[PDB]
RNA sequence: AGCCAGGAUGUUGGCUUAGAAGCAGCCAUCAUUUAAAGAAAGCGUAAUAGCUCACUGGUCGAGUCGGCCUGCGCGGAAGAU
RNA sequence: GAUGUCGGCUCAUCACAUCCUGGGGCUGAAGUAGGUCCCAAGGGUAUGGCUGUUCGCCAUUUAAAGUGGUACGCGAGCUGG
């Protein structure tokens, strides 16, 4: 069993995504087919990394998981790369609304009592990278 | 083991024990941890 | 301590004999005797036995401990048998018993022919599996101790005689 | 590794060291080393406690140094006869009584600042004891 | 809350201090107002555990001898030199 | 102190690298549902998997823990007819 | 009112802080061979070239060519460089 983040496009592509799955024994062509019959609806390019429940010889079947916080901060910052330590130089300080609009990403599939507790959460990666509130 | 006038607890999981009016470090983790006064 | 202050229960089919230190327990596994320190009041005063230590001994409450940890293992042993494994682990390793020897074979020139006390019963259901039988205790880690002696599991890939209890944990050879 | 700038004269009669210390009390910071034995401290096993104490404490509270090695010492060298004058200065050392706080910190807890002694204590030919700051 | 039971000095100066201090005791002085001084023994453990606490050496206090509870504050303690024992207190009334 | 159970949500936190996933190092070092969980203790993995403390509890029924003051002892302690 | 001093030779003897052999723990000990420490003084422990040499360098050996004490052991035993 060898895993790597893979890609939602692409599949066998030797160095990243060959190994990826197509190497554990799951249907890479059928999970990126599938996956990519779900990728086909994903916007373009979040890697949106599901458990894998799969078998050893070409059948599987997949469950699924919520899209990304971490890919969907630095767009409108207009840059593409990170601070060596945040909190002395940031990225841009966004909006509250990004990061609600990020935070519309991770609601549908929790379990809470009160909902407004896990705008923390999604901050415990903006001070982090440098996503700090007005 | 190594054999010096100080021996020490040098994990959790040693023990010191007197066994023949010796101080004796006793590790079930490390070997390298074993010691004997002396 | 609390070791002693717990009393030894007795079950049915144990005929217990007091003389004095010199104490025995027969049963069905067979009659193991002790003779206890003198430091130990040892009373039938039940269907049990009890532990406590005689005035003008200052170890006194630490034989009982021992005291009550011995017999409490001979009335079980007794009554019920202690068994210890022992696994093999080498590619031409192997053991059979003959009746009172243990022929092991562990990647020696010679031959390992172990001889068994008055009371141990060796068994195999595996060429690499020893299974001691015995009413005394120490007599049992003593003989599982000697056969693990022969081949001591070794750390790299855990080659010898090993306890089936027995855990090793496993390094990696120096790099290149 | 502390000596004085400037001396008055070049070399000390031996003394003696008699008697309790004064420097008794932490004065200055909130914890303290104080000795508990007897004996002369050299200027390099000061500079040693020292740099000892500053490490096991890294950039954090402060330190005071209480003594002084103000005291020159002399040795003749190797292969020279008795006599023909007194020897030539070699090190410097503080005389030291029971009694006498050594260093001081503050800045840090107290826990940091048992073990930070106790590593500076290593370095020092004297018996010493952990201490507290007194009120009145 | 310091209740400091206490006995009076029969014998002054060096070798009867040392004495005391042998024997779990140390000397004291009360002075203050214009009463004489008053030269007390107290038991060593008893009050070098009370002056662990902050507010020995900033409240009143009471030092009860021959029965009269007389009221002090603390004003000066002579302590070891390197021992966490006590040699001498001053206590001044109030 | 013995003896049963869990270690999660963002998440492979960010950087780097051929890859760094709690566990190379580096900065953020806060959340989170909750009875609980240090952005993770060393092991371990090429690296993840895995391993398990911290973590909070249950059943168990009398003392237990670890500092200070000291007393007497222990080690530290090898030499030549 | 004398205790002959370097090295060699002959003969040695003790100590162990052990060079080999023996027994062992840790190893960054796979094996072979090592490293380090612990126990052990029973026995064993070079020939030559150069130099008065001790020593040392070099050549070639050996399982190893141990370290020290004995008036830097030994000239009423030899030598006398
Ligand atoms: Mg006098
Ligand atoms: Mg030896
Ligand atoms: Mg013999
Ligand atoms: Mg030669
Ligand atoms: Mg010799
Ligand atoms: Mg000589
Ligand atoms: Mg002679
Ligand atoms: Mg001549
Ligand atoms: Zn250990």
């Amino acid at each position: 069993y060898v895993k790597l983040q893979v890609a939602a496009g692409m599949a066998n592509p030797s160095p990243p995504v060959g190994p990826a799955l197509g190497q554990q024994g799951v249907n890479i062509m059928e999970f990126c087919k599938a996956f990519n019959a779900k990728t086909d609806s994903i916007e373009k390019g979040l890697p949106i990394p599901v458990v894998i429940t799969v078998y050893a010889d070409r059948s599987f079947t997949f469950v699924t998981k919520t899209p990304p916080a971490a890919v969907l901060l630095k767009k409108a910052a207009g840059i593409k790369s990170g601070s060596g330590k945040p909190n002395k130089d940031k990225v841009g300080k966004i909006s509250r609304a990004q990061l609600q609009e990020i935070a519309q990403t991770k609601a549908a599939d929790m379990t809470g009592a009160d909902i407004e507790a896990m705008t923390r959460s999604i901050e415990g990666t903006a001070r982090s990278m440098g996503l700090v509130v007005e | 083991m190594k054999v010096r006038a100080s021996v020490k607890k040098l994990c959790r999981n040693c023990k010191i024990v007197k066994r023949d009016g010796v101080i004796r470090v006793i590790c079930s983790a490390e070997p390298k941890h074993k010691q004997r006064q002396g | 301590s609390r070791v002693a202050k717990a009393p030894v229960v007795v079950p049915a089919g144990v005929d217990v004999k007091i003389n004095g230190q010199v104490i025995t327990i027969k049963g069905k596994n067979g009659e193991l005797t002790r003779t206890l320190n003198d430091a130990v009041e040892v009373k039938h005063a039940d269907n049990t036995l009890t532990f406590g230590p005689r005035d003008g001994y200052a170890d006194g409450w630490a034989q009982a401990g021992t005291a009550r940890a011995l017999l409490n293992s001979m009335v079980i042993g007794v009554t019920e048998g202690f068994t210890k494994k022992l696994q093999l682990v080498g590619v031409g390793y192997r053991a059979a018993v003959k009746g009172n020897v243990i022929n092991l074979s562990l990647g020696f020139s010679h031959p390992v022919d172990h001889q068994l006390p008055a009371g141990i019963t060796a068994e195999c259901p595996t060429q690499t599996e020893i299974v001691l039988k015995g009413a005394d205790k120490q007599v049992i880690g003593q003989v599982a101790a000697d056969l693990r002696a022969y081949r001591r599991p070794e750390p790299y890939k855990g080659k010898g005689v090993r306890y089936a209890d027995e855990v090793v944990r496993t390094k990696e050879a120096k790099k290149k | 590794m502390l000596q004085p700038k400037r001396t008055k004269f070049r070399k000390m009669h031996k003394g003696r060291n008699r008697g309790l210390a004064q420097g008794t009390d932490v004065s200055f910071g909130s914890f303290g080393l104080k000795a508990v034995g007897r004996g002369r401290l050299t200027a390099r096993q000061i500079e040693a406690a020292r740099r000892a104490m500053t490490r096991a404490v890294k950039r954090q509270g402060k330190i005071w140094i209480r003594v002084f090695p103000d005291k020159p010492i002399t040795e003749k060298p190797l292969a020279v006869r008795m006599g023909k004058g007194k020897g030539n200065v070699e090190y410097w050392v503080a005389l030291i009584q029971p009694g006498k706080v050594l260093y001081e910190m503050d800045g840090v807890p107290e826990e940091l600042a048992r073990e930070a002694f106790k590593l500076a204590a290593a370095k020092l030919p004297i018996k010493t004891t952990f201490v507290t700051k007194t009120v009145m | 809350m310091f209740t400091i039971n206490a006995e009076v000095r029969k014998e002054q100066g060096k070798g009867a201090s040392r004495r005391l201090r042998a024997a779990n005791k140390f000397p004291a002085i009360i002075y203050g107002g214009k009463e004489a001084p008053l030269a007390i023994e107290l038991d060593h453990d008893k009050v070098m555990n009370m002056q662990a606490k902050a507010e020995f050496y900033s409240e009143v206090l009471t030092i009860v001898v021959d029965g009269k509870e007389i009221k002090v504050k603390a004003q000066d303690v002579q302590r070891h030199p390197y021992k966490p024992k006590l040699q001498h207190i001053d206590f001044v009334r109030a």
